[PDB]
């Protein structure tokens, strides 16, 4: 208790801080639509006077626990965060971002203050509940904390009198006069009013905005083949819906179709059965389109959905591929470059022995999910080859064919040359498929 | 890691500088005081070195050093239930008794500081003589 | 706390004899005030001598909370001779006495102010009521003067005080009340609030006087209790707001003289000004009714409250136009219907002279200059313009604000049929254009230039869309150079090259949807053997869009040029041939593109 | 007008609209239930729908309107635009489904983001439900058809999010939770800061009765409006706390109530005040007035969860909550008898840490600064649990000094 009082002082005005930040985070939720250079502008920004003076004093007094605390945020935080935040004194004419609960860039400052404190509280109620009382369950959310249940206390007022309240003098016979410190009644006295009773805190109802865009996909499919027993498609009927959708706006349609049922089943359930007839016309109540798309995912259940996405969006790419369109037109360029001689007969020596349906399948879901042109060499530089990072893909969800892509797929593919590969495997399937009959 | 001797003005409302990982506090203080006269002495031959050594300031070395051992005067002597005199008197005997510890037991660390086991080592066996030696105040 | 305080104000007059030094004055009532009845309650202590009416004598009390909205029979005594109210009780043996009613409701601070009029002795009936009543008037008269003196020191404390103050003194006087047996109104003096407020406002113009002679600080009279001249305005406005009565319409050109801003340019003064003036909702509704009940045909000073209303809200909004709100935000004003009075028969010509008397008003504030945009007749909004050099000068960014003014006034503007405003519309363009390249570049600077870009845009696209008879396009082509003479002003990233690329884009698409807009007809009808063009000064037309000079880079010669080209090509060729030469498609132009773009298409 | 069916723009493009959408990945995630109830009132057959249908339209026409002026009309003139882009053109079979795709996508996302702003808690489920009371759905129109009081913003998964921490199928009573929740703090703040803290309940109340909310549920009658006025006190309840059953709501409920008469028998007789004391305003000044007691009634609450079933008993053989609230006192009095009751039944040790956590706040409710003025009743059940908690107290304190030493050493 007295190796951190004086950090244990500041927790008081933690549900002050917490209580801005819900309301930055309701006015505020959005990204990228913030205007306000500084915080005196914002401040000023509200013709409600009361309001104006609620959010002065509120900000002054963040402005003063954040300089107070910002020296054990950089040591002892379990979040780690750059130099550049605790090295200058901020004012009320700062910038405007720093209030702002982010967990990324510059919205460090409340997050990190609120975590320590927090984390000093929850420390602190461990150790007591591991000293004396040894088990509890009462704990509460950050959603409804109040004054009555964080630890306050004032020195001067509450602090000062019960210590001196036990300074004990002893007297000899002879002569003197000793100071005892007996340990019992102040650790009965000081635990007893203020860590003790105290709810155990978590870090669930922590005031924090959405930063990222949740448009990776990745989340959906792993949401999918979660919640469901995924299937793969049967030759028949992907043959039979390859034969029905022959035509392009045609797989487009079907592409926005399939594309808005995964994200209303991603995030929502679904049952395995149930094929994907009833549950476009009735489950979510869309009008009728085109009869043939219908007649397409007519022999079809929940349990393919991303599967069949994977072939439609191939199959849209393919098309673009037969009528000489450019297929991509929002790839980075990096990756559009032509295969070499000795690169494309290598190419042709792996596509004589291979399975091309599904690697060209899945080369081109990787093109799709993971090369979207700009920030896409973080981890798929083009310098790389392909059995490498197809293996790393495929071995966290797939268990289809793999050992022709790690034994027999050409050791130097040139990942610069990643459109290549992929465009050359359509064309051998595409004169397979036509020129025989 | 963050070596140097980065730290803000002394003039700050922030925390009481708390002890560290591993030290206790009296101990803890009096090493920061010892090394803060330390930098002091090496700067008023040198103050270049010490300007590329500590990252903040450019200005001066003497001024901020001279607010830092201001602050740490003032919390030492709200540190020690005896007088500002008395807390002189205790970090002279503190200081005069380390020149009388002849005894070499201070093996198997670097001389540079060079290393954090080294730095380390070197905490121990300075809070070991600080305890040592401030055992020794009370009856002196 | 289960007490509170009154303080007694009252007047003795001079048949009492009355003497501070020898005879002392008593407040003797009922049970009500807290001590025994009848008994020396309050002693009441003289302040100030008021030669022929007698002296003023002030003191204070505590009454219990519970006789809060009750009625308390007083009577002030001197020491023992009772006062002597003119009146006959109801009740044979009662004595009238006088009836104190503290509001809980009015109580504000805490304490109540009980103003008593002269303390009347018995003479040892019309001619005695209208003496009472001088001396009522002249009591009112002097109790307003003290309510007066409290508001200085200029404070929040203080402007409180007075409000209070000013309340009970309303509520007192405007019903004079008295208790024999049960409280009631004083209806024998016949003195209706309305003569109350009409020796109130006689009493005001006398304050209000030696202003309008440009007395201030020291020249001000001694006895004058209120020495700003900005103070006396908010009195006199918190006075006749409070009671709600009329103002005679020669009191006006006073009133509003008052709050003008005199000394007061820097902004420094009214931001310290600002504390005793900490609430901002109540004096928003003060101020708008106000200038609501100025809006009379005098509207003459009230120009000079938009500044005192603009100190006290957020700064200045950059943002551009068509984006956050129409212009009553954007000025400011948010309660003034200016579109009446921008759109009518100019017969005030007061306002431009106003302006032209006040260009150090122009620095007191910001919102000023833009309020005054929105205000200002068409008309006379290059001399608007042009008065403002000055201030262009000093800070090359308020042609912002004058892009943003024009862009939310044309659009309202009604289509165009008339020669006036054509004269308007020219003489404001060119009065834009002087004073946009006259002083700098550095109006594009720090990285301001794409709001600027949008803003002519915008102008451009809201501009081509209210001419739509062949003969005003040289509105669009003095748009047209504006966008073309601010694109070559910028200091020249790539980021300057696509917004100019955009610009232009844009810009040209304006133009070129406006000339099919307003020529959805043929052209060069022949009708007569004798062929002319059914927009006859439409050549001209075309010779003004195509000199104005922009990047080669981009179109404006190879769009606008297959513009014509496709125009003229449905014409049967005899027709043009005969058109040719026909003595109108005159005026070779040294190289003329038009012209040559004409040969071309005859060869 | 006519110039291209709004409603079936609408009716297609719900289905991208809430596909987006996602909660919290735990609150009742309702995405099909979501386009199912907007596709049950997005049709013409019954007025109500037909007026939302309008109001929607409207509130589309001025958020478009709004956002358009950032365009620089090369997206204006969408139609040409769109033309240009022949790989759209391509991929949109014909010309006209092509414009039917661009107007849908652009639609979409501001349909989006008003369901998110809307639907904050399923605000929609109340006009579904039927048998709905007519203040529900005239109060739920009267929000939706106002363009300041409810400011819609826009803006890839948008968020929507919860705020009271929604139980299977809450659907908050009131039309509007959250808005009125804000909309009446900021009251309360204007008020408080403009006068002082003696006519602070005829401020708020008045300027509650200024804005066009109290002018509209004055036209309510009284069964409506204390109806109305019960839902209010009940989602305040469960936005403000969290409670992890539904009789200790319904404790709360009666405790505020309480709180609400008591606060309104303060004043002796206004008749000023009193006149409309069924009304919304009262809600926030209880809480501003007792939120510490309620605070530690809220502690005693979820400190022990077994004390309900005394409660359970409280209404059955006391009656209370008339005028004054003293529900508070009550559970003081339950957790002392329980307290009494037993002595050694779970285990001596498990009974030191029951007695030690509600140590301190049986400590708060026997203060006297915790109750500054109350009942003669009252006051009276304060002092015997004060003496039942000393008596309690020493108990503990002699077991936990005499019991722990025999039974380690």
């Amino acid at each position: 208790f007295l190796q951190k009082e004086a950090e244990l002082r500041l927790v008081k005005f933690l549900p002050e801080i917490l209580a801005l930040q819900r309301d930055l985070v309701k006015q505020f939720q959005n990204v990228s639509r913030v205007e306000y250079s500084s915080i005196r502008g914002f401040i000023h920004s509200h013709s409600s006077d009361g309001l104006r003076k609620l959010l002065h004093d509120r900000i002054t007094i963040f402005l003063s626990t954040w300089n107070a605390l910002r020296r054990s945020l950089e040591t002892n935080g379990e979040i780690k965060l750059p130099k550049d935040y605790c090295c200058s004194d901020l004012d009320l004419d700062a910038e405007f971002e720093v209030i702002l609960p982010r967990r990324q860039g510059l919205g460090l400052c409340g997050t990190a203050l609120v975590s320590y404190l927090i984390s000093l509280h929850n420390n602190m109620v461990y150790t007591v509940q591991k000293f004396s009382n040894e088990d509890n369950s009462y704990s509460v959310d950050i959603s409804e904390v109040a004054d009555l249940h964080v630890i306050s206390y004032e020195v001067e007022r509450d602090l000062n009198p019960l210590i001196l309240s036990n300074c004990q003098y002893q007297v000899q016979q002879g002569g003197e006069t000793s100071q005892e410190f007996d340990l019992e009644k102040i650790q009965r006295q000081i635990s007893s009013r203020f860590l003790q009773g105290k709810p155990r805190l978590t870090l669930k109802g922590i005031p924090t905005l959405v930063y990222r865009r949740d448009w990776n996909y990745e989340h959906l499919f792993m949401d999918i083949k979660n919640k469901m027993a995924q299937s793969s498609l049967p030759n028949l009927a992907i043959s039979t819906i390859s034969g029905q959708l022959q035509s392009y706006s045609d797989a487009c349609e079907a592409l926005s179709i399939i594309e808005i049922t995964l994200g209303f089943l991603s995030t929502a359930g679904g049952d395995p059965g149930m094929d994907l007839n009833v549950y476009i016309e009735e489950v979510l109540r869309m009008c009728d389109q085109t009869a043939q798309v219908l007649k397409a995912f007519s022999r079809c259940q929940l349990r393919h959905i991303i599967a069949l996405w994977q072939f439609l969006s191939a199959h849209k790419s393919e098309q673009r591929l037969r009528l000489n369109k450019e297929l991509f037109r929002e790839i980075d360029v990096q990756y559009k470059e032509e295969l070499s001689t000795q690169h494309q007969r290598l190419l042709g020596t792996f596509l004589n022995e291979a399975g091309l349906d599904a690697f060209l399948l899945e080369l081109h879901e990787m093109i799709v999910l993971k090369l979207k042109g700009p920030r896409a060499a973080n981890s798929f530089n083009p310098n790389w080859s392909l059995k490498d990072t197809l293996v790393s893909y495929m071995e966290t969800k797939d268990s289809d064919i793999l050992s022709e892509v790690e034994s027999q797929f050409p050791e130097e593919i040139l990942m610069s040359s990643c459109i290549s590969v992929w465009k050359i495997a359509a064309t051998r399937k595409w004169d397979r498929q036509s020129r025989g009959g | 890691t963050q070596t140097g001797h980065v730290l803000g003005s002394p003039q700050s409302s922030g925390v009481a500088e708390v002890s560290d990982r591993g030290q206790s506090p009296v101990v803890f203080i009096l090493t920061r005081l010892l090394t803060h006269l330390a930098m002091l002495v090496g700067a008023t031959h040198n103050p270049q070195a010490l300007t590329v050594i500590i990252k903040p300031w450019v200005q001066d070395p003497q001024g901020f050093l001279q607010q830092h051992i201001q602050r740490d005067l003032e919390q030492l002597t709200k540190m020690l239930g005896r007088s500002a005199d008395e807390t002189i008197h205790v970090v002279h005997l503190i200081l005069s008794s380390l020149l009388r510890v002849q005894s070499h037991g201070v093996l198997n660390f670097n001389a540079e500081l060079s290393t954090k086991g080294c730095r380390n080592n070197w905490e121990k066996h300075f809070e070991t003589l600080l305890l040592r030696e401030l055992k020794h105040l009370d009856k002196n | 706390r289960d007490t509170v305080t009154v303080y007694f104000h009252a007047i003795v007059s001079r048949h009492f004899g009355f003497n501070p030094e020898e005879h002392k004055v008593y407040v003797r009532g009922g049970e009500g005030l807290g001590q025994k009845g009848w008994t020396d309650a309050c002693e009441m202590y003289c302040t100030q001598d008021l030669h022929d009416l007698g002296s003023l004598v002030e003191g204070k009390m505590d009454i219990p909370r519970q006789s809060l909205d009750k009625p308390i029979p007083y009577k002030y005594v001197i020491h023992v001779e009772y006062e002597f109210i003119y009146e006959q009780a109801q009740k044979k043996g009662e004595h009238v006495n006088r009836c104190l009613r503290v509001v809980s409701t009015s109580l504000g601070n805490g304490d109540w102010h009980q103003y008593d009029d002269i303390i009347c002795m018995r003479s040892t009936l019309d001619s005695t009521r209208k003496e009472l009543l001088k001396g009522k008037k002249q009591a009112a008269v002097v109790m307003l003067d003290r309510i007066f003196s409290v508001l200085q020191p200029w404070s929040d404390i203080n402007l409180q005080s007075f409000m209070t103050q000013f309340l009970q003194f309303y509520s007192v006087v405007r019903e004079p009340m008295i208790h024999d047996g049960r409280a009631r109104k004083w209806t024998s003096l016949q003195y209706e609030e309305k003569e109350v407020w009409t020796n109130l406002w006689e009493h005001v113009k006398k304050q209000m006087a030696p202003f309008l002679e440009g007395k201030s600080g020291e020249s001000l009279p001694a006895d004058c209790p209120v020495r700003s001249k900005l103070t006396l305005g908010l009195s006199i406005l918190f006075m006749v707001e409070a009671a709600e009565f009329t103002v005679p319409k020669k009191d006006l050109d006073s009133l509003c003289y008052l709050l003008i801003p005199s000394a007061g340019s820097p902004e420094a003064l009214h931001s310290d000004l600002s504390p005793v003036l900490r609430i901002r909702q109540r004096w928003r509704i003060y101020l708008t009714n106000l200038c609501l009940r100025c809006i009379d045909e005098r509207c003459d000073r009230w120009l000079g409250i938009l500044p005192l209303l603009h100190t006290c809200m957020q700064k200045s909004p950059p943002k551009k136009n068509s984006k956050s709100q129409p212009e009553d935000t954007w000025a400011g004003l948010e309660g003034i219907s200016f579109s009446e009075f921008r759109d009518k028969a100019p017969t005030r010509s007061q306002p431009l002279q106003f302006m032209q008397s006040k260009m150090a008003l122009l620095r007191v504030d910001e919102y000023l200059f833009r309020s005054w945009l929105s205000v200002v007749p068409l008309e006379s909004l290059s001399s608007y313009l042009e008065n403002s050099i000055d201030y262009l000068s000093d800070v090359p960014v308020r042609v912002l604000d004058c892009l943003q003014g024009i862009s939310y006034r044309l659009p309202g503007l009604r289509k165009i049929s008339n020669q006036n405003m054509k004269k308007d519309v020219e003489n404001v363009f060119k009065m834009l254009m002087h004073l946009v390249d006259i002083y700098q570049h550095r109006i594009f600077g720090e990285n301001l230039l794409q709001i600027y870009l949008t803003e002519c845009l915008t102008l451009h696209e809201t501009v081509c869309n209210i001419t739509a008879n062949h003969q005003f396009f040289e509105i669009p082509a003095l748009s047209a150079e504006l966008i073309c003479k601010l694109l070559e002003l910028s200091p020249p990233e790539k980021s300057y090259e696509d917004l100019v690329t955009s610009t232009l884009q844009e810009a040209l698409a304006t133009t070129r949807n406006w000339l099919r807009s307003l020529f959805k007809s043929r052209m060069l009808s022949i009708s007569s053997a004798y062929v002319r063009l059914t927009y006859s000064e439409e050549m001209a037309v075309w010779r003004r869009l195509v000199e104005i000079g922009f990047p080669e880079k981009h179109g404006w010669k190879g769009s606008l040029l297959g513009d014509m080209e496709g125009r003229l090509k449905q014409e049967p060729p005899r027709l043009q041939i005969s058109f040719f030469c026909s003595s109108q498609c005159r005026d070779g132009g040294l190289h003329d593109s038009v012209s040559r773009s004409f040969e071309k298409c005859v060869i | 007008s006519q110039f291209l069916d709004t409603t079936r723009l609408v009716q297609s493009c719900v289905q991208g609209a809430v596909g987006m959408l996602r909660d919290q990945n735990e609150s009742c995630a309702r995405n099909m239930r979501r386009v199912t109830i907007l596709l049950d009132l997005l049709n013409e057959d019954n007025t109500r729908n037909a007026s939302f249908l309008r109001e929607s339209k409207m509130r589309l026409h001025v958020l478009l309107n709004k956002q358009e002026e950032n365009q620089v009309r090369s997206l204006k003139e969408w139609v040409t635009r769109e033309a240009a882009n022949q790989d759209a053109l391509q991929e949109a079979g014909t010309f006209r489904h092509t414009l039917w795709k661009r107007v849908q996508d652009v639609v979409t996302p501001i349909l989006a983001s008003m369901i998110a702003h809307i639907d904050r808690d399923g605000n929609l489920e109340l006009l579904a439900q039927p048998d709905s009371p007519a203040w529900v759905q005239d109060l739920w129109m009267f929000i939706y058809s106002d363009i300041k009081f409810l400011n819609i913003s826009l803006v890839s998964f948008i968020l929507v999010q919860s705020h009271m921490n929604l139980l299977k199928d809450a659907y908050n009573a009131v039309p509007f939770s959250w808005r009125i929740r804000d909309y009446l703090e900021e009251l309360w703040v204007q008020a408080q800061y403009i006068t002082d803290t003696e006519g602070l309940s005829k401020k708020f109340v008045e300027i509650f009765q200024k804005t066009p909310l109290g002018v509209f549920l004055a036209q309510f009658p009284v069964a409506q409006q204390q109806k109305l006025l019960q839902s209010y006190l009940k989602d305040f309840l469960l936005l403000t706390m969290k409670v992890s059953s539904r009789e200790e709501l319904m404790f709360l409920q009666m405790a505020l109530w309480s709180c609400l008469r008591e606060l309104q028998e303060a004043s002796g007789t206004p008749d000023e005040t009193y006149k409309f004391p069924l009304s919304l305003p009262w809600v926030h000044l209880a809480f501003q007035h007792f939120r510490t007691r309620l605070q530690n009634f809220s502690r005693i609450l979820t400190i022990h969860p077994q004390v309900l079933s005394s409660l359970s008993q409280a209404a059955e053989k006391h009656s209370l909550a008339g005028c004054e609230m003293t529900l508070d006192a009550f559970a003081a009095m339950a957790c002392a008898e329980m307290l009494k009751g037993d002595l050694l039944k779970p285990s001596p040790k498990a009974w030191l840490q029951l007695v030690k956590n509600l140590s301190t706040p049986l400590e708060l409710v026997c203060s006297e600064g915790y109750l500054c003025d109350s009942g003669s009743m009252t006051r009276s059940v304060i002092q015997e649990v004060r003496a039942l908690w000393n008596r309690i107290f020493s108990i503990a304190l002699f077991v936990e000094h005499v019991l722990l030493g025999t039974e380690s050493h």
